[PDB]
């Protein structure tokens, strides 16, 4: 009816939010913080599908 | 046996294809360090002197 | 330094003589980190500190 | 040649370990370990604990080059250890602290 | 704007082809020190 | 010293100079020619810097 096309909305709008405080490390180094981050992934995607 | 020119180490391998001809890379620090089992032929008999 | 064409770059902080009576003698041990991050201008930096 | 992650629990434990041979010849006097890195997540207060409780050996970290890699950690590391702290940007940097 | 893009399409293929054998090849000689493999440029400039 | 791409081994010297960005904010007849500049996108990533 009405939030859940604002729920989905704002979902799409954190895992905007999400792909962007991603930081890009070279020769595949990587932060603790990205890690959560790709573990925050899987959650976006299961409400996504 | 000791003589004033520095001790050397390995073959010397420099490459002419990339010396520009003008800049002066460092000359040389190392102290001269011969051994006395290198200034001399070596015995068993020499190294237990 | 200017006058020929070759410049002297002689520290006397960096001399033999003047480390043997700076300090004592000493085991160290180089510890370098080689993590992708590093390789770049950073990589070409270390391996001349070394 | 680099690449991979960064742990900084398997670089000063191996240290350590070398630190520790006593069956090789050696100096026996000042025992010190230095690390060349830029930035640094990890303290890896656990390592320091143990293996230098009392502070025997002494850290020395060098954060080079121009990055923006944390240097919190690696500058609390030299602290806790009784050692220094040096960066080095450049080339010319590289001969004075090198020395110091 | 589909009859501009044609004409744009063709404009750059063109002087692509003319630029091409006008110029083909024409750029690989630059000065070098002599001797050694490194080249040779003044401060601001951009090896030419 | 400088150093030819970054060749520890290759530097010549040079002079110390404290030196002026020839578009600066000094008074308001600067800002302002650098605004003109920054306003005709030419070389206006480089004052951003
Ligand atoms: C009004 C339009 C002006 C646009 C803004 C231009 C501002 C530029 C300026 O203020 O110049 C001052 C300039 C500052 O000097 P500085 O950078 O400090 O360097 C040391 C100088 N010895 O030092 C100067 O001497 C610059 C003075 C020259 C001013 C520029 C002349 C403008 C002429 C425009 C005529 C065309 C008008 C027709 C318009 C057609 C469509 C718009
Ligand atoms: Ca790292």
């Amino acid at each position: 009816w009405k939030p859940f096309e604002t729920i989905i909305l704002l979902t799409i709008f954190a895992n905007c939010v999400a792909l962007a405080v991603y930081l890009p490390m070279p020769e595949d180094d990587n932060n603790s913080l990205n890690l959560g981050l790709e573990k925050l992934e899987y959650f976006f995607l299961t409400v996504f599908s | 046996n000791l003589q004033p020119k520095p001790i050397g180490v390995g073959i010397p391998t420099i490459n002419l294809r990339k010396r520009r001809p003008n800049v002066q890379n460092p000359k040389s620090q190392e102290p001269v360090t011969l051994d006395f089992l290198d200034a001399e032929l070596e015995n068993d008999i020499k190294v237990e002197i | 330094s200017r006058t020929p064409n070759k410049i002297d770059l002689y520290d006397v902080r960096r001399r033999p003589w003047y480390i043997q009576g700076a300090a004592s003698p000493k085991d160290m041990l180089i510890l370098v980190d080689v993590s992708g991050s590093v390789s770049g201008l950073t990589l070409k930096l270390i391996r001349t500190s070394v | 040649t680099a690449k991979g992650i960064t742990d900084y629990k398997k670089g000063f434990s191996f240290a350590f370990e070398q630190l520790l041979n006593y069956n090789v010849s050696r100096a026996n006097c000042n025992k010190i370990i230095m690390l060349f890195t830029d930035g640094g997540e990890e303290r890896a207060q656990e390592i320091f604990a143990k293996y230098n409780k009392d502070k025997k050996v002494r850290v020395f970290t060098f954060s080079v080059g121009q990055h923006n890699y944390d240097r919190g950690p690696i500058q609390w590391m030299a602290c806790e250890n009784k050692g220094y702290y040096y960066e080095i940007p450049s080339i010319g940097a590289i001969r004075i602290n090198t020395q110091e | 704007l589909f009859h501009i893009a044609l004409l744009v399409l063709f404009m750059v293929i063109i002087y692509a082809i003319i630029g091409l054998e006008l110029f083909k090849g024409k750029m690989h000689k630059t000065c070098y020190y002599i001797g050694t493999d490194i080249v040779a440029t003044v401060e601001n400039e951009k090896p030419s | 010293y400088v150093y030819k791409d970054g060749d520890p081994t290759q530097m010549e010297l040079r002079p110390r100079q404290w030196i002026h960005n020839d578009f600066h904010f000094d008074n308001v007849l600067s800002a302002m020619m650098s605004l003109f500049t920054v306003s005709t996108f030419e070389g206006w990533p480089q004052l951003l810097y």
